[PDB]
């Protein structure tokens, strides 16, 4: 073999899939957004 | 192969400085020289087949800066007007190596002498192949760190020291101008190289928004180009440095003091021709500066009576001289006169030192008299530069100072003429001081002492065959060089060098000449010459030591000191900048005035306040 | 000869540390309130001025109004 | 875990985005600006790609370089105008 | 501070006899004419349009 | 799988085997603590081969609950800015190792306890996106910062040099604190992806830029507030003091770009003459400042606060290429003032007098310590071909293409660096020969020989071809500079 | 006591025996290694223009005359 | 004098000022070398196939394409 065969190939499955990050930050954005409100409401309740 | 012509000598200077201790005082003198002229040989091939054959050659290595639409890249501009210049710092660059060998045979610390030059040598022909202002300003400062760490090759002097840190700050100070020039001129045309600005220089005619005031754009660029290059070529503004350059060795001196760092003020006007000459308010300018710095140095080196200091002076003039060339878009005679001076102010360095280092080490008019029948060989050598330097008709010098003297008479600007008139009463002073210098040694009775005379030894050979060649160069370079480059439209320079239509006035430089005042220089010559030999040879009772009451002794005071420069700017400026950088930002910003936060400041304030709290 | 440290000289020592410790001597006096108000208060306003000015004239030339800042 | 080629992300437009309302969907804002800037560089690269067209023209036309490439300075000149975020004249984007 | 008084001086001549050369006024003193080219100065080759 | 969690684990469990080890066995505890510190250093360099520089999102991150409802938690994750200072902060920790590696023997075990406690807290301020939790890991380094400095300082003043590096921050972080309250109790959350995503008002927009200002003021040497850093940096030990200028002089200046610059987009544009204002000042006070000092070691701190408030200049001048010229100068100055400090923490531990005084002539002894000075002077010199002119000609540019009187007065800095340090030089390793006080010395050993060679073979690589650092970070960059507005 | 000190770049006089034999490793050294700097180069030194003359760069060199036109940069 | 040999039998100075041994023996490599060294040698490699491994995607030559099949599109 040869350095390139030894080195793409580690790279290339070392990179670990761009698009499904991006859509889990995408729900992971929306998700938590949702989860604010739910916290400001909490925070709303009266003590009494 | 063209990688070659710059390489070379980086690669020698890095060995020879690795292994200094592998190779022997003479290995790293016959290594580096080998290599720098090797660089030489291709640098005189680079000539033939572009000087001549007119095909400009051009590269890219790889991008320094790949930044977004800020391409900096590693390329060189193998172009018409770079390889002349080429030619003229390899040349001069490989006959100095060969001088020092024989310099620094006594010299201990030879190798990094070589080591030192070579790194220079590098970094000026990475300078003048460069093609973008930022690439281009890698050898700018290098070449100014090559200055200092050569001008400090006297670490235990204490004077080299000082003047060398001063010789830094200064030029910073002064190429100040041209490091804010590359992103002025970013800021209108979002590019540094040459080719895509030199294309489209002219467009530009907005305006901007200084500091002060909203100016022009073209002309604030190439006023802050030329403020930069005043840093490297002693101009009025700065020129602090060079006369008090000369306190290291001598075969650096002629390589760095009169031959190639001369070069690259000039040399930044030059290699920019199509960005000055749309900036006419910046060209008058320079026109004031460059006549003012030249008649300045050329009335300041007659009073010295040091071989080193004088010459200086002399190069400042012709520092003046050549920025008023490039200042009236007449850039050939600027170049003409450019190689010129490599050769016959480098020769008349290495005569010098070839002088000085043979009498014992001494640079002095006052005390050392005449010996000059002792050895005519490197006295027929200074009196060819001499001669040379005057620029008596019919030789070297004469076709490059008697057609820039011409030229600044035809243009009829409000600078033209002034400058032309400082340019004619300074031929006065430098045919009066060269012969000063010609007639206070050699020609009189010697006034030295009788251990010296003795311990005589004359220029040893490996030193005498670059005064050689350089005598061969500066008697027929002027004449080969006359009709091909400044010949009314020659066809070597294509891009290189481009004048506007509007302002060349060539034809009728030589067409128009009223004949009464082409020749008239060599009229002030030879009365400089009169008065110079009455003087310093017979009328000497009264005309040589004046014994007044008053206004005498100050006007020798006046011109010894050089106006008082090293005393006003010193004491005005970096006497105040230390004292208020004690006493002003260390007093009342940090240390004292807002101190009173830190330690002595609250740490007393908690004793009383918390001690009242527990009763 | 045998002590690679320095011989700590006395005159130096107090130069060395004097200068470490200003506070006493930089408390109140008539220089020092000129110097205060003419390089702490009065340049860094006046370049102030200078660049906020700077940032009108360039808002001029473009066309669009200066903002409040 | 990606393919030995470029990427690609999107070209055509962010349909969250509501310029009448900027921050209304935090999702698709973000796209928005991320999709600003990968529309910006493809202007500043073609901007560069143009610069080295004009120096190449004026490495090989010679002397008459003031009338043979007077097309591609005026491609050069407006394509300033609104090129990347380097002077106070941003972009109509 | 002796010498900022010479160094006025100095710099006085420079500047002085730059006046000077506004006195004569050699700009009008020219014996030629103004340089004039083909094709309206050269318009073509100089920029403008084609 | 190399992901950010082992990155922090490895310091970790480096310095828990080293809590139980005997006193004794010297020779054991400086090797394992070496080998934990070069393992995080290449477990640091194998995420930039991984790194993926395309996406405007973050690269791995990783999530641990820290509230009942998931409020806010711990956000791991780098996106194109804090790769590079974790890189940087992974490869100085090795070399402190190694610089006070001579005299471990009366330092003991707890000597790498706080260096590598601070390492992994290093690691985990870098990349941290919940915003909270970024500042109590802000603020954690004051612990073993204030150990280094006050059990192994050098002299005995030490204990008034400790108060104010520790009380300073203490201010200006609780000032933090209150506007991170502010922020949590208006919008819910502190995560940075969904806080950056919200609408602010604009009186409240000033007030929480002051707030953040009040402490990244203090971070970076600013005018009113920089007496800290050499008060407090001349006097700690050389293996210690290489950091507070090394990484955590970086925190403050690097949280602009990260909580402060895409925070608050309407607020930095209305304070930006405040911060030129301020920085240029700084460069020139600071550096005349510089040019009236006796000590060795605090002309080279005064440097450093010259560099920080020059790279302020160009951080907030909104710019793709300001801001990568900020990055690229704060990384040559991580380089070059640790490596300086190096050089001058050595002829320390050999004479002890750090006054510029008896120093003079070191050229004609140990050559070649005096070539690594000149170099790294000239490294400070700023000449092009090292990384730092790289670094600061981005400045300018950027600061020039906003306010062209920001940049004459920036320039000045680079103009009046040359009066310093460049004196210094000549004044140490190129006076006359005293032999009244240097009686003897010796020359550096292949110790000292071999920590200069990374920092000589990164600073050339960064400066001849700075490519990659900047191919790396485009992407960040621009998505950094064009926020909230969209045009 | 200047032998005592490295002076890697060399001594105040150091004069090794087999100087000779070093200098014409050192020559043979940089020799070896101009070579790849030269043959690197035969890859670059683009020169649209044709010399009037013939040079002789055109055995190791072939980037000449070939990129006239600037449509397809 | 540029045929007489050297009056010097070995360069002057030690390297890094460690004397040599005596001859036969080696340096006795020192206890923080090896791990170092071989820290080094990894360094190096992993930045030499690692980083000219790594493809080139970015926003420079992902826009250089798409750029340079966009402005082709003038019509
Ligand atoms: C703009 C920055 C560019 C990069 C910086 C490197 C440029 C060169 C900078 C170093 C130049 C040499 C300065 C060394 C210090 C000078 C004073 C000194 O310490 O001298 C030492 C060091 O001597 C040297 O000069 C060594 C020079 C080594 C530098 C060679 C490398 C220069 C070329 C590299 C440039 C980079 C190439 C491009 C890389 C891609 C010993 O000298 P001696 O002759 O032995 O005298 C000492 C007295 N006594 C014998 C009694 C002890
Ligand atoms: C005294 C003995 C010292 C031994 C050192 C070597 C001896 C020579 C020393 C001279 C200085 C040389 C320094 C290297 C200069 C390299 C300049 C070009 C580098 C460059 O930009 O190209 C990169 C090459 O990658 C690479 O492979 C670069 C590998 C460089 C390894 C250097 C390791 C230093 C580690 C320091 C870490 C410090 C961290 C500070 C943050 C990739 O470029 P590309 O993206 O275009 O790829 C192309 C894909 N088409």
């Amino acid at each position: 073999g040869f350095i390139m065969e030894f080195a793409e190939n580690l790279v290339l499955r070392l990179m670990e899939n761009p698009e499904e990050r991006d859509r889990k930050a995408r729900e992971h954005i929306y998700e938590m957004h949702e989860r604010c409100k739910k916290i400001k409401e909490m925070w709303a309740l009266p003590i009494r | 192969m063209y990688l070659l012509i710059v390489f070379l000598p980086l690669l020698g200077s890095s060995v020879a400085g690795f292994f200094g201790r592998f190779l022997g005082s003479e290995g790293s003198a016959i290594m580096t020289t080998t290599c720098v002229s090797f660089s030489s040989i291709l640098s005189l091939i680079a000539f033939y087949e572009v000087a001549l054959g007119a095909s400009a050659c051009y590269l890219r290595i790889a991008p320094w800066i790949s930044s977004e639409m800020f391409d900096a890249s590693w390329g060189f501009l193998f172009d018409s007007l770079t390889v002349v210049m080429l030619i003229v710092v390899t040349f001069i660059s490989s006959l100095v190596h060969l001088y020092s060998i024989s310099y620094m045979s006594e010299d201990p610390h030879s190798p990094r002498f070589m080591c030192y030059l070579s790194i220079f040598t590098f970094f000026m022909l990475m300078l003048v192949t460069g093609d973008n202002f930022l690439q281009l300003f890698l050898g700018w400062e290098g070449v100014g760190l090559a200055s200092y760490l050569l001008i400090h090759f006297w670490f235990t002097r204490l004077q080299a020291d000082k003047a060398a840190i001063k010789a830094m700050l200064v030029n910073r100070v002064g190429d100040f101008g041209l490091a804010l020039g590359i992103l002025g001129c970013f800021t209108l045309f979002q590019t540094v190289d040459f080719s895509t600005i030199f294309a489209c220089a002219s467009v530009p005619r907005n305006s901007w928004i200084f500091c002060n005031m909203r100016l022009n754009a073209i002309s604030l660029i190439c006023i802050l180009l030329f403020i930069g290059a005043v840093g490297k070529s002693a101009q009025i503004g700065l020129h602090t440095w060079l006369p008090d350059a000369m306190e290291g060795p001598t075969p650096v001196s002629a390589l760095i003091h009169a031959a190639t760092m001369v070069t690259a003020g000039v040399f930044m006007i030059a290699r920019c021709s199509p960005l000055f000459e749309y900036s006419p308010t910046a060209l008058i300018v320079i026109t004031f500066a460059g006549a003012m710095t030249s008649f300045l140095a050329a009335t300041t080196g007659i009073l010295q009576n040091d071989l080193k200091r004088v010459i200086a002076y002399s190069t400042c003039s012709q520092l003046g001289y050549m920025i008023f060339a490039c200042g009236i878009s007449n850039y050939s005679v600027s170049v003409f006169h450019l190689m010129n001076h490599a050769f016959f102010k480098a020769l008349l360095f290495l005569s010098a030192g070839s002088v000085i280092h043979a009498m014992s080490d001494e640079q002095d008019m006052r005390k050392m008299g005449g010996l000059a029948s002792s050895f005519p060989l490197t006295y027929a050598m200074m009196l060819i530069g001499s001669l040379s330097l005057i620029g008596f008709p019919f030789l070297t010098g004469f076709y490059s100072k008697d057609v820039i003297l011409e030229l600044a008479y035809t243009k009829y600007t409000i600078s033209g003429n002034f400058a032309f008139w400082l340019g004619s009463v300074s031929v006065l002073f430098t045919s009066y001081y060269s012969f000063r210098l010609l007639f206070l040694t050699f020609l009189v009775p010697t006034n030295s002492f009788g251990r010296d005379i003795s311990r005589c030894h004359d220029a040893p050979i490996p030193m005498a065959i670059p005064l050689i060649l350089l005598a061969l160069g500066s008697l027929f370079v002027g004449y080969l060089a006359k009709d091909m480059m400044i010949g009314l439209g020659t066809n070597f320079w294509a891009n290189s060098l481009l004048v506007l239509p509007k302002n060349e006035i060539l034809a009728e430089s030589e067409f128009a000449a009223p004949t009464i005042i082409k020749l008239i220089p060599i009229l002030f010559s030879t009365l400089g010459a009169f008065v110079a030999y009455n003087v310093n040879l017979v009328a000497d009772q009264f005309q040589r030591a004046f014994q007044t009451s008053t206004f005498c002794n100050r006007l020798y005071s006046f011109f010894n000191k050089r106006w008082f420069f090293d005393q006003v700017l010193n004491d005005f400026l970096v006497r105040s900048f230390l004292r208020f950088g004690y006493e002003v930002s260390f007093e009342a910003l940090d240390k004292g005035a807002i101190e009173i936060l830190g330690p002595y400041g609250i740490s007393y304030t908690f004793r009383r306040l918390a001690e009242r709290i527990s009763q | 000869g045998g002590g690679m440290e320095t011989n700590k000289n006395k005159f130096i020592e107090d130069w060395g540390s004097a200068r470490e410790n200003l506070e006493h001597n930089f408390r109140w006096t008539r220089r020092n309130f000129a110097l205060i108000g003419i390089f702490g208060i009065a340049l860094p306003i006046i370049v102030y001025k200078g660049i906020v000015k700077d940032f009108h004239m360039q808002d001029e030339d473009a066309g669009r109004p200066h903002r409040k800042f | 875990g990606r393919k030995k080629g470029l990427p690609e992300f999107e070209e055509s437009a962010p349909d969250g985005f509501d310029p009448e309302n900027p921050y209304k969907d935090p999702v698709a804002m973000v796209e928005m600006r991320e999709h600003i800037v990968r529309e910006k560089w493809i202007q500043i690269e073609k901007a560069k790609i143009l610069r080295e067209k004009v120096k190449w023209c004026y490495r090989v036309e010679g002397v008459n370089h003031y009338q043979k490439c007077r097309h591609l300075v005026q491609q050069y000149l407006d394509s300033t105008r609104g090129v990347g975020w380097g002077k106070d004249h941003r972009p109509i984007s | 501070y002796e010498a900022l008084a010479w160094l006025s001086g100095g710099l006085g001549f420079f500047v002085g006899l730059g006046l000077l050369a506004v006195l004569n006024d050699k700009a009008s003193k020219v014996p030629f004419t103004p340089r004039v080219y083909p094709y309206d100065n050269l318009r073509v080759e100089l920029g403008g349009e084609p | 799988y190399f992901n950010l969690s082992g990155l922090i684990l490895c310091p970790v469990l480096g310095s828990i085997i080293l809590l139980f080890i005997p006193n004794s066995r010297i020779r054991l505890i400086r090797l394992i603590g070496l080998c934990a510190s070069l393992i995080t250093f290449l477990y640091s360099l194998v995420l930039w081969i991984q790194f993926d520089s395309s996406t405007a999102k973050f690269q791995f991150v990783e999530s641990l609950r820290w509230l009942p409802y998931e409020n806010i938690n711990f956000y791991l994750g780098i996106d194109g800015i804090s790769l590079f200072f974790v890189i940087l902060t992974t490869f100085l920790i090795p070399i402190c190792i190694l610089v006070g590696w001579s005299g471990m023997r009366s330092y003991g075990k707890e000597y790498i306890i706080a260096f590598l406690i601070c390492e992994f807290l290093m690691i985990a301020v870098f990349c941290m996106l919940d915003l909270l939790l970024f500042y109590v890991f802000f603020e954690s380094v004051l612990i073993p910062m204030f150990i280094i400095i006050g059990v192994w300082g050098s002299r005995q003043r030490k204990i008034k040099a400790a108060y104010q590096f520790f009380l300073y921050t203490l201010l200006g972080s609780l000032f933090m604190l209150l506007a991170i309250l502010l922020i949590l109790f208006q919008t819910g959350t502190t995560d940075l992806q969904i806080l950056l995503t919200t609408e602010f008002s604009e009186r409240r927009q000033i007030f929480l830029w002051i707030a953040f200002f009040a402490s990244f003021a203090v971070k970076v040497p600013m005018v009113p507030v920089h007496i800290w850093l050499p008060e407090a940096h001349v006097e700690a030990p050389t293996a210690g003091s290489v950091i507070l200028a090394g990484i955590l002089l970086k925190f403050g200046t690097y949280g602009f770009l990260r909580f402060s610059i895409p925070m608050f987009p309407e607020a930095t544009l209305c304070f930006t003459p405040f911060i030129y204002t301020l920085s240029a000042i700084a460069i020139i006070y600071t550096s005349l400042t510089t040019l009236r000092q006796i000590d060795l070691k605090k002309i080279i701190a005064y440097s450093s606060v010259a560099h920080m408030n020059l790279v302020t200049i160009g951080m907030f001048s909104l710019n793709i290429q300001g801001i990568g010229g900020s990055i690229l100068l704060m990384l040559s100055h991580g380089l070059v003032s640790s490596a300086l400090f190096l050089c001058v923490g050595v002829l320390y531990d050999r004479h002890k007098t750090r006054l510029v005084r008896y120093y003079g002539g070191l050229v004609s002894t140990m050559p070649n310590f005096s070539t690594i000075f000149f170099f790294f002077t000239l490294a400070n010199m700023s000449l092009p071909g090292t990384s730092s002119f790289i670094g600061e000609f981005l400045i300018l540019v950027g600061a020039f293409q906003r306010n062209s009187l920001v940049a004459t007065l920036a320039a000045l800095g680079m103009i009046l660096g040359a009066a310093y340090s460049l004196w210094l030089y000549n004044r140490v390793v190129s006076g006359n020969l005293k032999p009244d006080f240097l009686h003897k010395f010796s020359d550096l050993n292949g110790r000292e020989v071999f920590i200069f060679i990374p920092f000589l073979v990164g600073l050339v690589w960064m400066g001849v071809y700075p490519k990659v650092f900047l191919d790396c970070m485009h992407t960040s960059v621009s998505n950094l500079v064009q926020h909230g507005k969209f045009h | 006591f200047r032998a005592k000190v490295w002076s890697m770049t060399g001594g105040p006089n150091c004069r090794p025996k087999h100087w000779r034999r070093n200098t014409a490793i050192a020559m043979f050294g940089v020799f070896l290694v101009c070579i790849p700097i030269a043959k690197l180069s035969a890859k670059l030194e683009q020169r649209p223009h044709m010399p009037v003359r013939p040079i002789p760069s055109q055995i190791w060199c072939k980037n000449f005359g070939t990129k006239d036109d600037y449509e397809k940069e | 004098r540029w045929a007489t040999p050297g009056h010097e039998e070995r360069p002057k100075g030690y390297f890094m000022n460690r004397t040599p041994p005596a001859p036969g023996q080696s340096r006795k490599w020192e206890d923080w070398e090896l791990p170092c060294y071989i820290t080094s040698f990894l360094t190096i490699v992993i930045l030499g196939v690692g980083l000219n491994a790594k493809p080139d995607l970015s926003i420079e030559t992902w826009a250089h394409q798409k750029a340079l099949e966009r402005l082709e599109m003038e019509k």
